[PDB]
């Protein structure tokens, strides 16, 4: 709370200056700690001001007026700070009524490839800065991977659905700016097996904790044992889950061995002691005979004959003393063996039923990373997990489509315009686009710089859907093959009667086999309308795209039928099934840190490209090709907010190169 | 520093299950068989020990003798002395046995007795005879 709340809400340390700011304000950071604290307050304040009302522009004067002394003494510093915030989209970003209207004459021409959230964010920002922006769209609609199905009152995102927490999330700002029906997620998810019978609390809780214990395990393997390379190859996350389940399965067996080996160690102490008891009884048996024979000689007897009866009597009671000591000991061993037979260790690490339910927890992981766990980097798959926003993840009730559509208000957006060639030279760029409907109609666009928000899957496409002239340097193309672009699809089931538990937003289905763990393994009730939404994660994703809507819808009813009874499952009125890998404007769903990749590859993706000099011997030129999109932001990948932040980011960096950065003096 | 609890991730075990593609199911069934071996072995001794139990049926109740409760005396009758020399001859120095045999004199008297009746009963000569066996 306070000014400091605004720094946290802007992803920024309230009491330290970022590497960003050191760049623009090296006088301050290298200077006395007092000025830093001033600066920091001025920043933190200004952020606040924007945040408390993000529907109107925050002009520099407005800022100064509300700022108080002694902080409002150095107008240059305040002006310096406010421009910096404005340039890099920390303030006056999104959709705001501007006080001072746009300068009528623009400076510079920038072509943006793709009207996705990264694209529009940059576009809005650049226009905002007085630049001539034009976005080229292959699709007939904006939002790219923010897709929303609409028919009558039916509404369901084929694309993003979830706003991950408003603590420090730029979407928090956007939602105040565009009315967004933000409904929370009730985390409670009941799991239903193949039979259609719910898994009992005992079981659900006991397998979920194993699952987390298993992750915590892979992390331990990765960091403390450095199990990251195996057979000259990077270790996948899935690889190491096998190796951890196997090692826990080995321990189960180990402890059964050690426990029965402790029965044999005691049964054999018994068998050896039984032997002594049986040999002593025979010895006793014959002693008795000797004593009775000696006792048979009736008195009066001479002393050697008296000594013999006494000697035999003494000896025999001596042996009867041994055999009594040795049967107290037999009682102890008999009970000790009895304990061991009753405290047998766990029969199995996990049952077939148990491990089928475990799979559904791996399907969740596969759906979060939109990829088989065998492709995730062990070391790095969760590298973005420190920057999680606080707060509970929400869903958009009126569809996520409204954000994108709201960002396009007032932008030159050419739809049905497929870029096919990007040509960039020392003197400027030209992009070649066709009209998607009749591929022959051809367009040429000239510009000072191109911002590329082509999805990573499009960029991966061989043979190239878009060729770059000159080709991208290998350092870029390599980071593109290295990185992973994965898949998850959705099935939208539209029904007239809500026939599920309306107080649970989401509920699972446990797949029959491991290889089919993600086939429709999770269902969502998010909407005021009666729509259940079925996810296809992991391997299932790529496979179900080769199968019909009907066949896919069938398996949907079936599962629904099983969990609710053939009776209450009406025929779905409208069916939509996404096929994102098939889509050529995405060729995937979102990025994931592939094994052998790292978070540095995202950094690579975002470094822009500077072409060679036209005339040899001419001075090193300006960079002309920039990259945005969810695959460029290393700390917030595969998310709508990450995309958006990357658009804001490039816009400021493009503005700094072509409008000049006056806030550095 | 250390794994979650119950997880048993030795540094040395991972290599063993990572050494080859089928190495995992190797070690895992190498123990599946070894467990069977012990189980087999458990049945056996359980039988062998069960057989021995049967033999010990009746315990030793029939071969037991009632205990004599005779008040220890301190006078040595000519008889008791004679019981003694024999007990030494067959026990040598087991003080308790000799006291048990006479069953009226005690270990102190018995122990004293060797030095009292010493040249008289040639105990040293006797004791050598006991040590011969
Ligand atoms: C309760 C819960 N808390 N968080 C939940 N969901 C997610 O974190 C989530 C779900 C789907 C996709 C992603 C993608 C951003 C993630 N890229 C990978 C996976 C983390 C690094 C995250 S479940």
């Amino acid at each position: 709370s306070g000014v400091e709340g605004a720094a946290f809400q802007s992803r920024l340390p309230h009491d330290r200056m970022t590497s960003q700011e050191a760049a623009c304000f090296p006088d301050i950071i290298s200077g006395p700690q007092q000025t830093q604290k001033v600066f920091l307050f001025i920043r933190n304040r200004t952020l606040q001001l924007w945040l408390d009302n993000p529907k109107i522009q925050l002009t520099f004067e407005a800022t100064l007026q509300q700022l108080e002394a002694p902080y409002n003494s150095d107008t240059v510093l305040v002006h310096r700070v406010h421009s910096y915030l404005e340039r890099h989209g920390l303030i006056n970003f999104g959709i705001y009524k501007r006080i001072k209207p746009l300068p009528t004459k623009k400076t510079g021409k920038v072509i943006i490839i793709g009207s996705g959230v990264s694209g529009l964010a940059a576009a809005r920002q650049l226009q905002s800065f007085g630049m001539d922006v034009t976005l080229l769209e292959a699709r007939d609609r904006v939002g790219g991977r923010v897709a929303t199905f609409r028919k009558g009152n039916y509404v369901a995102d084929l694309g993003a659905m979830v706003v991950t927490g408003l603590g420090g999330n730029p979407m928090a700002v956007v939602s105040k700016q565009v009315n967004m029906e933000l409904a929370k997620i009730k985390q409670k998810c009941p799991l239903y097996e193949a039979n259609g019978q719910a898994v009992p609390k005992e079981k659900d809780e006991m397998v979920e904790q194993e699952f987390n214990r298993l992750l915590e395990a892979t992390s331990y393997l990765s960091h403390q044992l450095d199990f990251n390379v195996l057979n000259n190859k990077p270790v996948s996350l899935g690889q190491a889950l096998e190796v951890v389940i196997q090692l826990q399965e080995k321990h189960v067996k180990d402890e059964q061995i050690e426990h029965w080996k402790k029965i044999v160690k005691t049964q054999e102490e018994l068998k050896e002691l039984l032997n002594k008891m049986v040999n002593l009884k025979e010895k006793i048996k014959e002693l008795h005979q000797q004593y009775k024979e000696a006792s048979e000689v009736k008195p009066p007897r001479d002393i050697t004959a008296e000594f013999l009866v006494k000697s035999k009597h003494r000896d025999l009671t001596a042996l009867c003393k041994e055999y009594d000591e040795l049967a107290e000991t037999q009682g102890k061993l008999e009970e000790k063996l009895q304990e061991l037979e009753a405290n047998p260790p766990s029969d199995v690490y996990l049952s077939s039923r148990d491990r089928q339910i475990l799979d559904w927890h791996f399907a969740n992981l596969e759906f979060a990373n939109a990829t088989p766990l065998s492709t995730l980097s062990l070391k790095h798959w969760d590298q973005d997990d420190d920057f999680e926003f606080t707060g509970s993840h929400l869903t958009v009730r009126n569809g996520y489509s409204c954000v994108p559509v709201a960002l396009a208000e007032g932008l030159d957006i050419k739809l049905n315009t497929a870029v096919r060639q990007v040509r960039y030279t020392a003197s400027g760029c030209e992009v070649i686009a066709v009209n998607t409907r009749s591929t022959s109609q051809t367009f040429i666009y000239k510009c000072d710089a191109v911002l590329c928000t082509l999805p990573l899957g499009v960029l991966k496409q061989q043979p190239p859907a878009v060729q770059f002239v000159p080709p991208l340097p290998e350092w870029k193309t390599s980071a593109v093959q290295r990185m992973g672009f994965g898949n998850l699809n959705k099935v939208v089931l539209c029904f007239d009667r809500v026939f599920w538990d309306p107080s649970v937003n989401l509920f699972g289905h446990v797949g029959s086999t491991t290889a089919s763990r993600g086939e429709l393994f999770l269902f969502w009730n998010l909407y005021k309308a009666p729509i259940l939404l079925a996810l296809v994660a992991g391997e299932a994703a790529g496979i179900m795209e080769n199968i019909s809507d009907d066949v896919i819808v069938g398996r949907c009813l079936a599962i629904l039928k099983g969990i609710f009874g053939s009776s209450a499952v009406p025929q779905p009125k409208e069916t939509v099934v996404s096929r994102w890998r098939a889509d050529p404007w995405a060729r995937g769903s979102y990025s994931y840190v592939a094994a052998g990749s790292s978070g540095n590859d995202y950094d690579l993706m975002a470094q822009p490209i500077t072409p060679g000099p036209s005339i040899p011997g001419a001075p090193q030129p300006i960079p002309r090709l920039f990259f945005a999109g969810e695959h460029t932001i290393r700390n917030y990948p595969a998310t709508v907010h990450g995309a958006l932040l990357s658009g804001l980011r490039e816009a400021g960096r493009i503005a700094d190169q072509f409008l000049g950065a006056m806030y550095t003096l | 520093r250390k794994p979650p609890k119950g997880m048993f991730l030795s540094q040395e075990d991972v290599e063993a299950v990572s050494a080859n593609a089928t190495a995992a199911t190797t070690v895992l069934r190498q123990l599946d068989m070894e467990l069977v071996s012990v189980k087999r072995q458990i049945q056996n001794i359980k039988q062998t020990n069960s057989a021995l139990k049967e033999k010990l049926d009746g315990g030793i109740e029939p071969y037991r003798l009632p205990e004599v409760i005779q008040k220890c005396n301190a006078r040595w009758t000519t008889e008791e002395q004679l019981l003694a020399v024999q007990a030494i001859r067959k026990y040598g120095r087991d003080f308790q046995a000799i006291s048990d045999v006479i069953g009226n004199k005690s270990v102190v008297q018995v122990k004293n007795f060797f030095v009292n009746y010493r040249r008289r009963f040639n105990i040293d000569e006797v004791l050598q005879e006991w040590e011969a066996e």
